[PDB]
């Protein structure tokens, strides 16, 4: 999930837009 | 630099990148 990619690990802009609405 | 994103700060970064919210996932 969102966390796993992004604080976990780094995730990109192009991934976090990935969750938006 | 810290390039993880974590609980607020993610929260505070997806209002940046998205604008009007997303969705909890």
């Amino acid at each position: 999930g969102i966390v796993e990619q992004c604080c976990t690990s780094i995730c990109s802009l192009y991934q976090l837009e990935n969750y938006c609405n | 630099v810290n390039q993880h994103l974590c609980g607020s700060h993610l929260v505070e970064a997806l209002y940046l990148v998205c604008g009007e919210r997303g969705f909890f996932p």
